[PDB]
C-alpha cells in the first residue's frame, strides 16, 4: 500500500540525474563535512614504519538534486543507492594498500535528509605510511601522520571542513587501543592546502603522537648485556695458574655479546645511523673485549715485575667496575630527560 | 585406564524400540569416530554405525534406515537407537572408538572396544 | 507443473525495490541469529585474534514475498540472493572475513509460504581480542565476536537470538591444541553511536589455557639447568679451572633458553609469570657460579674453611629453590 | 543542464574499441611521472617499491565541442567510456592501482580535444644488482613502461620538458641506500609482434658505509692487531701463548657465517667476504706460525728465535699493505 | 549456415529457462553422480593439520529442460554455458580455503548429451582440515578426510553418488605424489548423512591413509642424543685423577641434551600430551644425568674408601651400556608394531 | 573514413556466437603458441616450486573475423577479447598465477583480414615441480611446465609450437643466483584422461645448482673444526683439562652446526650429499676425542705407548680426512 510512495520519490531523484557532475558545478564551491571515529588504533610496524587503523569515516556534504518532500523526513536506504548519487573521491596521501570491508555486505551507510544534504559513511582498514627518526631508540617518540584529500577536484571545486571543532572531528574508542609497547598521547587535527603540478588541493591532516615504551627492552635485551658484562668481570677473581678457566672467560662472553648485538638488531631495520641501543651494545662490547686484554697484560707483565702484575690485576677488580657503574648514569641520564 | 561401559538393552518382542547407550570415560573422545558393532552367536562381528568429529553418520548396508546412532559430545557418549527389532537381531552388541585408519569400517581400526551387550528379540 | 512455480517466483520479483527493507516507514523488522560454530583455530598470541568458522543464519519476515498455492519451501538457487532485501549485518571486531567460494559461493536463500525468509552463509573470520597475558601461560581469556547492523539502527531493526541459549551450537566439539574451552555466553544489547543507537548481539568465549606443553617446554628445562649447579657443590675444588668455567657455561646457557621464548609471544611492557620463574631461576644459578668464585677465591687461604661452605651449600641452595616453587606455585594457582 | 548535453553529444556515436585516427597517423602521447616515495630495495629478491602519480596526454578529435566552458574536469566514471592507451611497465613484477575511497584516476577533457589522464601506482619493479662491491656497491635500478598491444607505427610515447618531478628525497623510505639522480631516455624495442616504442627513468643508487664499518670491519680489525700480542709473549709461557691463540681464531668463526647474512645466496665472493677471509688468514698464521716455532725449540732453538723478530715485522706490514691494496681498489676505483 | 544451426538450437534450450530452479522441482529428486581424479596429492602441513590436495571434481546428473534434436549428439560448448543453467552447489565441509583456478580462462568443462544428460567438470585446490593425534609422533599415521555434499538442498531434494563402484569412483594420478615426509598407502570411498538446523544432507566421503616416513627424524634428533649418551658414558673409563677431564664430561653433556630437548619442539607441533619423542629424550636425559651422578659419588668415595669407589666404577662401565641397550630394543619395538 | 572501420568492426560482432568455437561440429581449430620468457626466479626447494614470468601468445583462424577492404591488421582494445571466442588454455602444474592489470589488463586482440587471431597476455605462474635432493647441494633439478586445454578434446582442438624450436625465447637472458639454465626442450604429445584425449604442449628446463656459495658457509667452517680438533694431538696428556675442552668444544660444534643448517629444506627422509660431509665430519672429530679416551686410559699402565699414539696420530688422522675427500669429491662432482 504505502511501500510505492518512496518508490515513486526515490526513482523521481534518478530520473534525469548525471552522477558525473559534482552537486552545484560551476556556480559554487562543494563542501564536504568530515569527521573520523577511531574503531581501534591497530598495530605499529617499525620494519615498514607503517601503522594499521580502523574508521567509521564519515562524510556529509549537500545536493540539492536530492530534495524530496513526503510522510518521512529521513531517508535511509540501501548501501546500493550510494553507487548511483556523486560521492567525493577522497583519499589518502600517505596510504598504503587499504581495505574496505566487505562483510557480509559493504560495510556503508546513506541517508538523504529532506533538504538535500547527504551523510555518506564507510568502514575501513587504512594502512599508513610514518617517518620515524629511531636515533633514540627505543625511548623514541613519534607523530604518524593521516592526511587524506580529493584526487580530481582543485581547491576552486570542493573543500573539506570538520563536522565539528577539530579537537572534537577525530574521536578515538574508549577500548579501541591495540597497541602493545606505544603510548597515544593524543591526536592533533589540522587542515590545508597542497599544491601540485595539476592545481591546489584541500588536505586535511590528523597526528598522533606516540610515544614507546621501554618495559620490553630493559628486560630482554639491556639486562642479558649487563649481566654478561658482569661475568665478564668474574675473570679478575681467579688465580693466575688457571689459564684455561680465564680462557673460557674471554671466549665466551664476547661470543655471548656478538650473539645478544645481532639478535636485537633483527627488531629494526637496518638504517644507517647508529640507535641509542647500539651505543649501549657497542660499549658493552667494548668493556668485554678490553677485559680480555687485561688477562693478556697478566702475562706479559707477571716476566718483567711479579708484584706490578700483581698490582695490575688488583686495580683491574676495581677500575673495570667503576667504568662501568659512572658509564650507565651517563648513557640513561642522557636520554630519559631528552 | 580407559573403560567403554556400556548399559541398556535386555529383551523385546518382536519390535519396539531399545535404546543402548555406551559412556566412555578416561580419555576426550571428540575427535575420535565412536562405532557400534554387533556379533551374532556364533556368525562373526558385523558392523552397524559410526559418526565421527562432524557428526557423519554412517551406516551399515543391512540397518540403514532403522537404526539411529547419535553421540552426546559434552558427556562423551554415543547411543543407538533401535526400531523395528526382528528375532534375527539378536547378538552382543559393542562399543568402539578409533582414529579409522584404513577404513572406519574395519573392526581391526578400532584401538578402544566395549566389553558387550546382550539383546534378545522373541517372536 | 514447473512452469507455474516459475511463473509464481517470477512474479515476486517483479516490482520489487531491494533499496527499501521490509516495512519501511514503519515497524522495525525483527532478524534472528544462529551460529553453527564448525572450527576454532590458531588463537594467535602475537596477534591477538583467533580464526573462527561458522554457518552464519538469519531470519527475518518479508511480506513482500508471499505466495499461496505451493505446499513447499522454496530453496532457490544462491544467486537470487542478489535481487532481494538482506540485512547489512557486520562484525565489528573482525580483521580480515571471507565467504569460502567453492565450488560455487556458500550460501543459501530459502522462502516461506507465509513470506519468512531464511539466509544462510558459511563465513571464516579472524577476529581480534585482547589478551592479559600477566598471568601467562597460567591465564584465562576472554574472545568475543561482536554482531552489529551498520546502516540500521534501532528504530528500523532488531536483533534477538533465535532459540534462546540454544542458538550457537557446535562449541563442545571443538578440540583446541593449547586451549580448553570453559563457557560461553550469549548477550544481546544496544550500542550509541555519534549516528543513532544500533542493535548489538556478543557471542563470548572463556578460554583456559593448558599448562602441560609448558612443563615440557619450560619449566623443565629450567629447573634440570638449575639442579646441575647444585653438583658443583659435591665436586672438590682440586678441578680449579673446571668448576668456574662449567658453572659459567650453566648461565649462558639459562639465556639461550630465554632468548627462544621471547619468540614465542609477543612484545609486551610488563613480566609475565613465565618471566618471574625464569628470572628467580636466572638468580640461583648466578648465585652458584658467585659461591664458587668465593670459595675458590680462598681455596688456598682457608681450605679448612672453605670446606665447610660447601657442606651448607648442599643443603641451603635445594631447600631454598624448594621454597620458592612453593612460593610461586601458591601466588599463581 | 547543459553539461550534461556535451557529455551525452561526445558519447554518441563513440566506439571506444579505436585509437584515435586509427588509419591516419600515430597516435603521440606525452608522459609526466611525480614520485612521492622510493620503498625500500630489497636485495635479496632484487626487487624495489615505488610509489608515483603517473599522468599521460594526448589528443582525440572525437572529443571536441564548443562551450563557455573549456575544461570538463570529470572524475574517474569516464574512463571507461573512452579509448585509454594501455601501457604498462615492462620489468614490473607486481603492481597496482589504488582504490580507497573511490578509484584514485583523474579525466579532463579540452574543448580542442586534449585528454589528461591520472592515476596513482605502486610498483614493484624488478631491479639487477651486481653486488661485487658490496657494501660499497653502485646502482642504477630502471623502471621501464611501453604500449603492450600497439606497436611504434600506431602509439609513440614522448616525455615532456618537466621529465620527473621528485618530493622530499630525504624523506623516502630508502635506508640503507641514498638517492642520487635520475635520467630518463627512450628507445625502441623490437618483439616476435612488432615494434615497440619504449620510455625509461634510471634511478641511481649508492649504499651507505657509515654502519656497515663499524659493524664488522673494526671487530674484525682488532682481532688482527689483538692477535699479535702473542709475538711479543715469549714462548716459555705456553698457557699464555695457547689461550691468546684459540680465543681470536675461535673468535672469528664467529663473524664469519653473519657478514654474508646481509646478502642473498651469491655465489660470487663479494667485498666483505675478501676482507672477512683474509682477516682469518693473519690470525690463522699467527697460531700455526707459533706451532711452527715450538715445533724447532728441540732442534734449533736459536734459529727459533730468529722467527719471532721477523714476525712482529712482516705480519703488522703486511695488513697495513693489504689495506691499501684493499681500501683503494675499492672506494676509488671499484 | 554452419554454426547457425546449433544457435538456433542453444537459443532454442535458453528460451524460457529458468536456472533459479534444480531440475524436476517438486515432483522428484535430482540425483548427482560424482567422481574425483586427484592429479596431485599436496603438501601435508603438520603444524596446521591441514593438507593440500588438486582434483578434477566431475558431476553429471540429467536435466529433461535440455533436450535437443541435432546434427551431432554431444554439444562441447564453452565455460560461459555453465552459468545460464542450474548446476550443484556443492561444496566441502572441511574445506579451509579452496582455489577454483581460472587461468587462463575458467578451468571448466560443459558437455550436453541429446538427452539432456549434463557432464561438469572443473578443477579445484582444496586445503582440508585434518585432526591428528601425535601421541605416537614420529612413528605415527593418519586418516585425512575429504567431506563434500549440498549445501542449500536436502536430501529430499539432491542426492549424489559415486559414478562407479565407490573404490574406482577416486583415482589417483602415478606421479602426483608431492607428499615429502609422508606416504600415501591408498584411500577408502565410503558415503554419509549429516543432520543440522536446517535438514538432512547425503555427505560423500574420502579417506586418505597416511604413514610417516620417520627416516628424517633419526639424523636429526635420535641420533645426536644416542650418540651424546655414548659420549657421557666414555667418562667412565677416565681414571679417577682426571677430576677436571670428567667434570667437563658431566656438565657438558646433559646442557648437550636439553639443547637437542628444546630443538625437537621446532618441527614439533604444539600439543599438550607428550610424543613418543619426548619419552625417547627424556630417557636419554636420565642416562647422561645418571652418569654425571654415578661419578661424583665416586669422586666422593675417593680418599676414604678408594677400593669401594674402584668397585663401583667397575660397575657403571657395564649397567650403563647395557641398560641403554635393553631400553632401546624394548622402545624400538614397542612403537614399530603399531 | 574512421566510420568505415566502426561499420565492418560492428558488423563482425553482429551475430557473433562466443558459445561456439570456430569451426564448430567441423574439423578441429589449430592454435599455435610462443613463450618469450621474462623472467624466472624464487626456485624455492622448501615450496618445491618456481615462479615465472612470460609473454604467453596464442594463434588460430577464425573464418568469421574476416573482412576486406582494409588493409590493416587491426589492433582493438584489449577489453574485446571478452566478446570473441578464445581457448581454454591452463597450466596443468600450476599453483597460483594471475594476469597483471596495470595500467588496464595486460592483454592484446589482433586481427588480420584472413580472420587470423593474435592473442596475448603477460602472466606470472608459479608452477609446481618435485625436487630430488639426493646430491643436494650438487643437484641437476628439471622443472617444467604443462600447457593443455581444458574442455576441448583432440577432436576439437590441436596444439603446436610456432616456429618450431624458436617458439621459446628469452631463455639465454635468465640470471639466477644459485641455478644456471643448461638446456631447455619443447614436447608436444596427447594426453589421455577418462573424458576423452587432450592436446598437450610441455616445456621443460634444466637447472644446475652453483656450488660457489655452499663452500663458503657450509664446507669452510665445517673443515675448520675438524682440523682444529688435531690441535690437542700436539698438546701431552698433561693438558687432561683442555684437551678435553677443545674435544668437547668440537663435537659439540658439529652437532650445532649440523642441527641449524637443516632447517632450511624441507623435511626429506634422505641422506644429502651435505649431509654425508657433517655425519662424515663429525666421525673425524667424535674419534679424535675418543682416541683420547683410549690414551688416557693406559697413560698410568704404560706412558710409552701414549707418547707414541699421540705423535702417530698427527699423521694418520690428516692422510685419512684427505682421503675421505679424495673420495666424497669425486663420487658427487
Ligand atoms: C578469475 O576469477 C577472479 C574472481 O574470482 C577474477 O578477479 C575478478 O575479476 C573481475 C573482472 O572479471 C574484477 O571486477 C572488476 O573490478 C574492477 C576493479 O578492481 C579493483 O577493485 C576490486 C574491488 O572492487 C570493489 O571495491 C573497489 C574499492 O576497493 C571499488 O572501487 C569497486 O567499485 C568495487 O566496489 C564494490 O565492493 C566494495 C567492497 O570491496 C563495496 O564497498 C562497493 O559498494 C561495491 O560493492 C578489487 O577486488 C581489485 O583487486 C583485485 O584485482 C587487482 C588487479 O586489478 C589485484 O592486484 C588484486 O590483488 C585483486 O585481485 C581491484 O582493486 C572494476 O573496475 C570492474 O568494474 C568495471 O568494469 C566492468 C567490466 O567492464 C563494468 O561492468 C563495471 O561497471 C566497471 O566499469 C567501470 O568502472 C569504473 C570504475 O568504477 C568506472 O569509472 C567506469 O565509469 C565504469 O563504471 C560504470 O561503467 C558503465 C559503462 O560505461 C556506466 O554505465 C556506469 O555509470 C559506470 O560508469 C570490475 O568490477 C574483480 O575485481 C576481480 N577480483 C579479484 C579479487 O581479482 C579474475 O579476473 C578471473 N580471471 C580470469 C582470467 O577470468
Ligand atoms: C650429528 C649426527 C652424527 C651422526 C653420526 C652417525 C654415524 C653412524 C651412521 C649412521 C647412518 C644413518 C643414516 C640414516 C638411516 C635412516 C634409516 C631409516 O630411515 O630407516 C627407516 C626404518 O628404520 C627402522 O626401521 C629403524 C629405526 C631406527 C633404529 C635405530 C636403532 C639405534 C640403536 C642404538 C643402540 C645403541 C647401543 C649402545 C650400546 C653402548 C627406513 O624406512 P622408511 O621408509 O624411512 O620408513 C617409513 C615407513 O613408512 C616405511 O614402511
Ligand atoms: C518448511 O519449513 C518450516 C519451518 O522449518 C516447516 O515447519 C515445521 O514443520 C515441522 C513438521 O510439522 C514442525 O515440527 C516444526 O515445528 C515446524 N516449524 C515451524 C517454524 O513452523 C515446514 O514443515 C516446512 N515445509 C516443508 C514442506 O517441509
Ligand atoms: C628526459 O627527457 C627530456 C625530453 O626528451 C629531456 O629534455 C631534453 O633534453 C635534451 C638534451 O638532453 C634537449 O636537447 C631537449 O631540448 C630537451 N627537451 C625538452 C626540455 O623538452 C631530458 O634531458 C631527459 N632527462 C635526462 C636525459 O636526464
Amino acid at each position: 500500500d504505502n511501500t510505492t510512495v518512496f518508490t515513486r520519490i526515490l526513482d523521481r531523484l534518478l530520473d534525469g540525474y548525471d552522477n558525473r557532475l559534482r552537486p552545484g558545478l560551476g556556480e559554487r564551491v562543494t563542501e564536504v563535512k568530515t569527521d573520523i571515529f577511531v574503531t581501534s588504533f591497530g598495530p605499529v610496524s617499525d620494519h615498514d614504519m607503517e601503522y594499521t587503523i580502523d574508521v567509521f569515516f564519515r562524510q556529509s556534504w549537500k545536493d540539492e538534486r536530492l530534495k524530496f518532500k513526503g510522510p518521512m523526513t529521513v531517508l535511509r536506504l540501501n548501501n546500493l543507492m550510494a553507487s548511483k548519487i556523486w560521492t567525493p573521491d577522497t583519499f589518502f596521501h600517505n596510504g598504503k594498500k587499504s581495505v574496505a570491508h566487505n562483510m557480509t555486505m559493504p560495510n556503508k551507510l546513506l541517508r538523504i535528509t529532506e533538504d538535500g544534504t547527504l551523510l555518506y559513511t564507510m568502514r575501513l582498514t587504512v594502512r599508513a605510511e610514518c617517518p620515524m627518526h629511531l636515533e633514540d631508540f627505543p625511548m623514541d617518540a613519534h607523530a604518524c601522520p593521516l592526511k587524506f584529500g580529493s584526487y580530481a577536484y582543485t581547491r576552486a571545486e570542493v573543500v573539506y571542513e570538520w563536522t565539528r571543532e577539530p579537537a572534537r572531528s577525530v574521536v578515538v574508542a574508549e577500548d579501541g587501543s591495540r597497541l602493545n609497547q606505544y603510548d597515544l598521547l593524543g591526536q592533533t587535527v589540522d587542515s590545508g592546502i597542497v599544491q601540485s603540478s595539476t592545481g591546489e588541493y584541500v588536505v586535511m591532516t590528523t597526528h598522533f603522537h606516540l610515544k614507546r615504551k621501554i618495559g620490553y627492552f630493559v628486560i630482554q635485551t639491556y639486562l642479558p648485556c649487563i649481566m654478561t658484562v658482569i661475568l665478564s668481570q668474574v675473570s679478575f677473581w681467579l688465580n693466575r695458574e688457571s689459564v684455561p678457566a680465564r680462557t673460557v672467560f674471554g671466549v665466551t662472553t664476547v661470543l655471548t655479546m656478538t650473539t645478544l648485538s645481532i639478535s636485537a638488531r633483527n627488531s629494526l631495520p637496518k638504517v644507517a645511523y647508529a640507535t641509542a641501543m647500539d651505543w649501549f651494545i657497542a660499549v658493552c662490547y667494548a668493556f668485554v673485549f678490553s677485559a680480555l686484554i687485561e688477562f693478556a697484560t697478566v702475562n706479559y707483565f707477571t716476566k718483567s715485575q711479579p708484584a706490578r702484575a700483581a698490582k695490575i690485576d688488583r686495580l683491574s677488580r676495581i677500575a673495570f667496575p667503576l667504568l662501568f657503574g659512572i658509564f650507565n648514569l651517563v648513557y640513561w641520564a642522557t636520554y630519559l630527560n631528552r | 585406564q580407559v573403560q567403554l561401559q556400556e548399559s541398556g538393552g535386555g529383551l523385546v518382542q518382536a519390535g519396539g524400540s531399545l535404546r543402548v547407550s555406551c559412556a566412555a570415560s578416561g580419555r576426550t573422545f571428540t575427535t575420535y569416530i565412536m562405532a557400534w558393532f554387533r556379533q551374532a552367536p556364533g556368525k562373526e562381528r558385523e558392523f552397524l554405525a559410526a559418526m565421527d568429529q562432524g557428526r557423519i553418520q554412517y551406516y551399515g548396508d543391512s540397518v540403514r534406515g532403522r537404526f539411529t546412532i547419535s553421540r552426546d559430545y559434552a558427556k562423551n557418549s554415543v547411543d543407538l537407537q533401535l526400531d523395528g527389532l526382528r528375532p534375527e537381531d539378536t547378538a552382543v552388541y559393542y562399543c568402539a572408538a578409533g582414529a579409522g585408519f584404513w577404513g572406519l569400517r574395519t573392526a581391526s581400526s578400532y584401538h578402544y572396544w566395549g566389553q558387550g551387550t546382550q539383546v534378545t528379540v522373541s517372536s | 507443473n514447473m512452469s507455474f512455480v516459475k511463473e509464481t517466483v517470477d512474479k515476486l520479483l517483479k516490482g520489487y525495490d531491494i533499496r527499501l527493507r521490509p516495512d519501511f516507514g514503519g515497524p522495525p523488522v525483527c532478524v534472528g541469529m544462529n551460529i553453527d560454530i564448525a572450527s576454532i583455530d590458531m588463537v594467535s598470541e602475537v596477534n591477538m585474534d583467533y580464526t573462527l568458522t561458522m554457518y552464519f543464519q538469519q531470519y527475518w519476515r518479508d511480506k513482500r514475498l508471499a505466495y499461496s498455492g505451493i505446499p513447499l519451501n522454496l530453496t532457490l538457487d544462491n544467486r537470487v540472493a542478489d535481487q532481494l532485501w538482506v540485512p547489512d549485518t557486520y562484525f565489528l571486531n573482525d580483521k580480515k572475513s571471507f565467504v569460502h567460494g567453492v565450488t560455487v559461493k556458500n550460501r543459501m536463500i530459502r522462502l516461506h509460504p507465509d513470506g519468512t525468509v531464511l539466509y544462510g552463509l558459511r563465513i571464516t573470520t579472524t577476529a581480534a581480542c585482547m589478551m592479559d597475558l600477566r598471568r601467562y601461560p597460567l591465564d584465562e581469556q576472554n574472545c568475543t565476536l561482536e554482531i552489529e547492523s551498520y546502516g540500521y539502527t534501532t528504530d528500523d531493526i532488531e536483533f534477538y537470538w533465535r532459540g534462546g541459549d540454544k542458538a550457537v551450537t557446535g562449541v563442545e566439539r571443538i578440540e583446541l591444541p593449547q586451549f580448553s574451552i570453559v563457557e560461553h555466553r550469549l548477550v544481546s544489547r544496544n550500542v550509541v553511536f555519534a549516528t543513532g543507537a544500533y542493535p548489538r548481539l556478543s557471542l563470548s568465549f572463556r578460554l583456559k589455557r593448558n599448562i602441560g606443553y609448558f612443563i615440557l617446554q619450560t619449566y623443565m628445562p629450567s629447573i634440570l639447568i638449575t639442579i646441575l649447579s647444585w653438583v658443583s657443590f659435591w665436586i672438590n675444588y682440586d678441578a680449579s679451572a673446571a668448576r668456574v668455567a662449567l658453572g659459567i657455561t650453566t648461565v649462558l646457557t639459562m639465556t639461550t633458553i630465554n632468548t627462544h621464548l621471547r619468540e614465542t609471544l609477543p612484545k609486551i611492557p610488563y613480566v609475565k609469570a613465565i618471566d618471574m620463574y625464569l628470572m628467580g631461576c636466572f638468580v640461583f644459578v648466578f648465585l652458584a657460579l658467585l659461591e664458587y668464585a668465593f670459595v675458590n677465591y680462598i681455596f688456598f687461604s682457608q681450605p679448612a674453611r672453605a670446606a665447610a661452605i660447601d657442606r651448607w651449600s648442599r643443603i641451603v641452595f635445594p631447600f631454598t629453590f624448594s621454597l620458592f616453587n612453593l612460593v610461586y606455585w601458591l601466588y599463581y594457582v | 543542464g547543459d553539461v550534461t548535453v556535451i557529455l551525452n553529444n561526445l558519447l554518441e556515436g563513440y566506439d571506444n574499441k579505436l585509437r584515435p585516427d586509427i588509419g591516419v597517423k600515430p597516435t603521440l602521447i606525452h608522459t609526466d611521472m611525480y614520485v612521492n616515495s622510493i620503498g625500500p630495495v630489497n636485495a635479496i629478491n632484487m626487487e624495489y617499491t615505488i610509489d608515483i602519480f603517473f599522468a599521460q596526454t594526448w589528443y582525440d578529435r572525437r572529443l571536441k565541442f564548443n562551450s563557455t566552458i573549456k575544461v570538463l574536469r570529470l572524475n574517474s566514471n569516464m574512463v571507461g567510456k573512452i579509448w585509454i592507451p594501455d601501457t604498462f611497465f615492462r620489468n614490473s613484477k607486481k603492481a597496482d592501482a589504488h582504490w580507497i575511497t573511490t578509484p584514485n584516476r583523474m579525466l579532463r577533457i579540452w574543448n580542442d580535444g586534449r585528454v589528461l589522464y591520472t592515476l596513482r601506482l605502486t610498483i614493484d619493479a624488478e631491479c639487477q644488482l651486481q653486488l661485487h662491491n658490496f657494501p660499497m656497491d653502485e646502482h642504477s635500478c630502471p623502471l621501464e613502461f611501453s604500449s603492450y598491444g600497439y606497436p611504434r607505427e600506431e602509439i609513440v610515447y614522448q616525455w615532456k620538458r618537466s621529465s620527473v618531478e621528485v618530493g622530499d628525497t630525504r624523506s623516502w623510505r630508502l635506508y640503507q641506500f641514498s638517492f642520487v639522480g635520475l635520467r630518463n631516455t627512450t628507445e625502441v624495442v623490437k618483439t616476435t609482434s612488432g615494434d615497440y616504442v619504449v620510455m625509461s627513468v634510471y634511478f641511481d643508487l649508492s649504499r651507505r658505509m657509515g654502519y656497515f664499518t663499524i659493524q664488522t670491519y673494526i671487530p674484525c680489525t682488532l682481532i688482527v692487531v689483538l692477535s699479535w700480542v702473542s709475538f711479543w709473549i715469549n714462548k716459555d709461557a705456553v698457557p699464555a701463548r695457547t689461550s691468546l691463540g684459540i680465543t681470536t681464531v675461535l673468535t672469528m668463526t664467529t663473524l664469519s657465517t653473519i657478514a654474508r647474512k646481509s646478502l642473498p645466496k651469491v655465489s660470487y665472493v663479494t667485498a666483505m667476504d675478501l676482507f672477512v677471509s683474509v682477516c682469518f688468514i693473519f690470525v690463522f698464521s699467527a697460531l700455526v706460525e707459533y706451532g711452527t716455532l715450538h715445533y724447532f725449540v728441540s732442534s734449533q732453538p736459536a734459529r727459533a728465535a730468529k722467527m719471532d723478530s721477523y714476525a712482529r715485522i712482516f705480519f703488522p706490514t703486511a695488513f697495513c699493505l693489504f689495506n691499501l691494496v684493499y681500501w683503494v681498489s675499492y672506494l676509488y676505483l671499484g
